């Protein structure tokens, strides 16, 4: 709304500014006003989208568990009763990050996704649903969660089965979904197998196309096998 | 907390 | 005003919580919250107020260099005119940060200045005060550039003559007013030597008082006298 | 940037 009378070209160019200064929630700010123009995103505008909310809302789930921490060690044996202000602070940020990923999740369905044809676009903004499903999952404690979770799953889903088909195994946005469903397994879906399974599948067999690769291919290729690898050490 | 992106 | 129902503990506590998750803003609001119930606030207190402010209008200032200098960048000879977005976004952070500044003036007026009787609080008080003139000046362009800079002196001037008639040398608030005034000399008001001078003398004569302290008090003396001589090392 | 506090 308050961006309606900015020109798109002027949103993105203030959303690459919002980037230098470090000023994330503006920069989102910017690209919503540029997403509600209508006109599809290039590649370009879909990595601002994306690093822009995942800012947002990294800093709000960092700040969400650093509360539940805190509310979690009130509610132990000995803990003296300091009233109702970390539930009600922690319910504050939770409230705030859960209204960033409904208005990701309301981008997307209003109308990305159904406009986006191409493989890259799609699976690009079916992994989206996928994280910001996630992000709403990993703070829900109600009648909802079974179904939050499987709408994360359900996005990656076909995210996973337009990428194996349409995508190479090495390309960095099958890559990074593949990492991120992963990640939903393992923490959210309490399937740790189907995590680790997952991971070295997949940097298995882009480890075996980097010979088809460029220098620069197989160096955005490499750093994200690499994230695969990291989590594969953590969790064995 | 492991990798995403 | 949206505080207004909540308990003055509860606001002081959510203030404590928002430094531990890192929630800046929120801490600002909760402590501008505290301030607006209309009762002189204790060290502690003080020292939250502040850390708040310093943290949201750190980062605004941050932002508003970034931005400056892709300013200044574009209005060099062979810079391609790129049309308002710089100026527009730069102008934006700009009033978001006299936007603070004019906050934390207004709490320090109406009414913590003229309600704070002891040295330590009026001194605290006044060093912020010459503090939020100083971000002001630090943007400021036009007709009032003038009486911007001399209300941060008048500021900081106050709050020296009460800190060296009242306080130690080694009086944490005594040197950190210092550290500032010597910081608004060298940056603000074109005042290099005095700001060396300012710096020199307020290390010298805190060397001379540490003798007087216990080991918890030196680590607190010493670590702002650090600061001075880092800024000395700079600038000379 | 010199150090203030
Ligand atoms: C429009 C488009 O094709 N975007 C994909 C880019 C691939 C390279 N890239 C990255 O490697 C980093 O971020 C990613 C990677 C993969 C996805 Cl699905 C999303 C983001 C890797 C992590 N650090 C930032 C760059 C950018 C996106
Ligand atoms: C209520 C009160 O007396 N506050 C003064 C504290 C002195 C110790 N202290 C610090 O040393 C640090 O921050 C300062 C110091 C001086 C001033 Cl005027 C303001 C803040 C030094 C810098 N890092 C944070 C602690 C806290 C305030
Ligand atoms: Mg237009
Ligand atoms: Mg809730
Ligand atoms: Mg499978
Ligand atoms: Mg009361
Ligand atoms: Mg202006
Ligand atoms: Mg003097």
């Amino acid at each position: 709304g308050a961006m309606g009378s900015m020109e798109r070209a002027s949103l993105i160019q203030k959303a690459k500014l919002a980037e230098q200064a470090e000023r994330y929630e503006d920069m989102a700010a910017f690209m919503k006003g540029a997403v509600e123009k209508g006109e599809e995103l290039s590649c370009e505008e879909r990595n601002l989208l994306s690093v822009a909310y995942k800012n947002v809302v990294g800093g709000q789930r960092a700040a969400w568990r650093v509360l539940s921490s805190i509310e979690q060690k009130s509610n132990e044996e000995g803990s003296e009763e300091k009233g109702p202000e970390v539930r009600e602070y922690r319910e504050k940020v939770e409230t705030e990050l859960q209204g960033v990923c409904d208005t990701v999740l309301g981008l997307l369905d209003s109308h990305l996704i159904k406009e986006a044809g191409d493989a890259e676009s799609r699976v690009f903004y079916l992994k989206m649903k996928g994280d910001y499903y996630r992000y709403l999952a990993e703070v829900a404690t109600g009648d909802d969660k079974k179904r939050i979770i499987d709408s994360a799953r359900s996005a990656y889903q076909e995210a996973m089965d337009i990428s194996k088909k349409e995508m190479p195994p090495t390309n960095p946005i099958r890559l990074g979904l593949a990492l991120n469903f992963s990640v939903f397994h393992y923490e959210i879906a309490n399937s740790p197998e189907e995590a680790i399974s997952l991971a070295k599948t997949t940097f298995d067999e882009a480890m075996a196309d980097l010979h088809t690769l460029s220098e620069d291919s197989y160096k955005d290729s490499t750093l994200i096998m690499q994230l695969l690898r990291d989590n594969l050490t953590l969790w064995t | 907390f492991p990798a995403t992106v």
